[PDB]
RNA sequence: GUGGCGAAGGCGGCUCUCUGGUCUGUAACUGACGCUGAGGCUCGAAAGCGUGGGGAGCAAACAGGAUUAGAUACCCUGGUAGUCCACGCCGUAAACGAUGAGUGCUAAGUGUUGGAGGGUUUCCGCCCUUCAGUGCUGCAGCAAACGCAUUAAGCACUCCGCCUGGGGAGUACGACCGCAAGGUUGAAACUCAAAGGAAUUGACGGGGGCCCGCACAAGCGGUGGAGCAUGUGGUUUAAUUCGAAGCAACGCGAAGAACCUUACCAGGUCUUGACAUCCUUUGACCACUCUAGAGAUAGAGCUUUCCCUUCGGGGACAAAGUGACAGGUGGUGCAUGGUUGUCGUCAGCUCGUGUCGUGAGAUGUUGGGUUAAGUCCCGCAACGAGCGCAACCCUUAUUGUUAGUUGCCAUCAUUUAGUUGGGCACUCUAGCGAGACUGCCGGUGACAAACCGGAGGAAGGUGGGGAUGACGUCAAAUCAUCAUGCCCCUUAUGACCUGGGCUACACACGUGCUACAAUGGGAAGUACAACGAGUCGCUAGACCGCGAGGUCAUGCAAAUCUCUUAAAGCUUCUCUCAGUUCGGAUUGCAGGCUGCAACUCGCCUGCAUGAAGCCGGAAUCGCUAGUAAUCGCGGAUCAGCACGCCGCGGUG
């Protein structure tokens, strides 16, 4: 183990937190209720392909925001379901709590979507080799620095682990200005689970 | 080190005498880094021996150093399985190195109740060709000047 | 002497006798008389055999000493045949240039052995030509590559010997030879699908060379000896729960074992269940009080009681039913994800276009110098590029400007005082900028990179320290943080309660603390920091107690108040080299604090007692400057509990 989370090294230098509020005598209550919230809307996002997700809050209400790539099937017909987006919220955070949706473009670019989407390939009986090597021919078109992937575990569906992956194009992780981007999905087939790492460099 | 040789540590003279030796002489003394004891210590010393048959502290002390310090010390070295040792010539520094060294480390050892009444003392028999410190030195001289037999080519 | 001679085996002190072959010049002579050679004969290292001599040194066999798990070996002390001569026998060697003999033809350069010619001529020492040997380098051509190359493994003709996958096997049978040992000749049955030569990239070597690093060397202080704290092995036990095992396990998971934690043990208990979903009756469940009980639980008492209504429903919930089901710190880190250690912050790992090679492949990326650096320069069939290195980030060393409260007090009055009037000058706090770049000056060096010296400046050559850990190595560590494939349990390996281990002790190993004193112990006085923490928390102040502490009370959710007058230090007065006015283990008695409760098993106080220990063998550890050595302060965890851990500053 000798690598450090690389969007973690860079936390409070180019990047933010992803939770941003100031509190006190009220921190440890706060942070679960954070924790409950983005541990329940893994619910829709089963479905509608979320990325990442925004909480502030006010004196009593908790200001949401989502980034997604499907704005329609997210929100309704014409707004039967952020309704119930609300009204269940309630239900646990017992607070107002008002959604403001924002839509993700250029999705192909996206270290959670790129991985989310590679590792559901693996389940449905598909050779690896070429669904990394497609992943990075669609993230090179979207226009992108580099591009790295990494799968790893009883590959095939066979004996012993090992591991491999392909690059393309410069990564450069040492670079402290660099907005590289990251993340860690799983998945199996039919045997134990697969781990699928991906970074993407996006300039600076 | 590996590289090559390296700096000489710059001291700097006390303000008192105005003499880096003294400087030295306290920085031997003192353990611990406990450094106005070692002062006080060589300060009531020096007053001890003008005081009694004394001339100048300086004096008398740059005396016994060049009555003590060695001019000739052997090295024991390795070949190639089988050790032996051979003189060689002394460098300045290492000299007044070994020459504080051993009057501080055989006042040490005296056997009287005050730190004081020992060094002034151990450096008024030094500057007399007199105490542990000149027959170190000479047992120094005396194994050099013997040992040249397997240093003739060496 | 990569000197000479011999067909080969072989031949080295000197003198004589007998004797074989080769080379060079000449041009008297003969006139193709030549080359090769199955069968046959002759010779043939060392060992061995026979007969008779000789025998100093060495030395199979053998004896004795060692070493090792064993040593019928290697090493040491001895020691017989043999090694030597004459005469017979044997007929084999990696008997090798692993290259049969004869003959002609096909570039050059350079050594040496034995001759013959021409010149200059003391040429007898020099230049040129020319025969025959013996070596080195190299072209055409040849070769599967290695390589060979007028001394062919080239181009050609003549004659002889020999080969046809690896084992079985140079074996069996027959035959000739030999005193013997053995030699020469020489199969098949059966069995395998390979066995080989040469070169390529890796990995290894009890192979070599260069370099670097507290790796040795120069030093300073330790560990190992003594008492105590703590972890581990071992033994013990009803249980001493589980994991970690050279460096890279052993003050490690544990940043808090009296109950809880808690997995372990002994007794007392439950079975759709301590925890989740579903479906139905349905639906608002409680809490509180009293007896029995160690509690877990059971038995009785006021009662869990519609919060949506169009009269028609939905949220919380107890029991029951009801079975789908739950539950597992049970196994497998050698089935896995994820998260770490170590080589090591060492300097490496690859690609595109070219060129080289029959081909796998190579080059670049090798060489000199320099660098902390695959960091730079010069050269070179290479020219460029990517991840690594360095930079961008943090903190510390100097200062301009903006802002002066809760910070600060220089020019003023005032008090106990920076306090109150006043001010933001200074210090300080914290946003934004500056400043360090071999940037100038001299020398060295291929003028190059780089190194040595100077100026200026707070700082000079990556100024000091942190974060940052490539491709890979050890089937390294962890199913017990969490997940998870397969296997296992299910009225029990699941679940609830009290009490006991986890702290046991003939011992062995690791990491620490306190000392063995005068550079010290005791009594009184006087000083100087920084990082951090605080609401049911940090406690000002006054009083009571010898003390640890207690009571009444005060400010503060914090540059405002408190924790918090730091300890080594300095100045006086003592004590006198002793098992002691050193040391503070162990035990007796009396208290305090937290907690429902300190027996097993907490921390602290006082009086009494006063052990070992007088600087620690073999061996072994840390460290290159505000570092080592030494001295205190804070906080995470936490009712309470630190010699451990993480930080901070003082002397140096």
């Amino acid at each position: 183990g000798q690598k450090v989370h690389p969007i973690g090294m860079r936390v409070g230098i180019i990047r933010d937190w992803d939770a941003k509020w100031y509190a006190e005598k009220e921190y440890a209550e706060f942070l679960h209720e954070d924790l409950r919230i983005r541990k329940f809307i893994a619910t829709k996002l089963a479905d509608a392909a979320v990325s990442t997700i925004e909480i502030e809050r006010a004196a009593n209400r908790v200001n949401i925001s989502i980034h997604t790539a499907k704005p329609g099937m997210v929100i309704g017909k014409g707004g039967s379901e952020v309704e119930n987006l609300r009204k269940e919220l309630n239900k646990l955070t017992g607070k107002r709590v008002h959604i403001n949706i924002v839509e993700i473009k250029k999705p192909d670019l996206d270290a959670k979507l790129v991985g989310e989407g590679i590792a559901r390939q693996l389940e449905n009986r598909v050779a690896f080799r070429r669904a990394q090597k497609q992943a990075i021919q669609r993230a090179m078109r979207a226009g992108a620095k580099g591009i790295k992937t990494q799968v790893s575990g009883r590959l095939n569906g066979a004996d012993i682990a090992r591991s491999e992956g392909y690059s393309e194009g410069t990564v450069p992780l040492h670079t402290l200005r660099a907005d590289i981007d990251y993340a860690w999905e799983e998945a199996d087939t039919t045997y134990g689970k697969l781990g699928v790492k991906v970074w993407i460099y996006r300039g600076e | 080190p590996r590289k090559g040789p390296v700096a000489k540590r710059d001291v700097l003279p006390d303000p008192i005498y105005n003499s880096k030796l003294v400087t030295r002489l306290i920085n031997r003394v003192m353990v611990d880094g406990k450094r106005g004891i070692a002062a006080n210590i060589i300060y009531n010393s020096f007053d001890i021996i003008k005081e009694s048959t004394g001339n100048d502290p300086l004096e008398v002390f740059e005396q016994a150093m060049k009555n003590v310090m060695p001019v000739l010390e052997v090295k024991a070295r390795r070949v190639g399985g089988s050790n032996y040792q051979v003189p060689v010539e002394v460098r300045p520094e290492r000299r007044t190195t070994l020459g504080l060294r051993w009057v501080v480390n055989y006042a040490r050892l005296r056997g009287e109740h005050t730190m004081e009444e020992r060094l002034a003392k151990e450096i008024m028999d030094a500057a007399n060709n007199t105490g542990a410190s000149v027959k170190k030195r000479e047992d120094t001289h005396k194994m050099a000047d013997a040992n040249r037999a397997f240093a003739h080519y060496r």
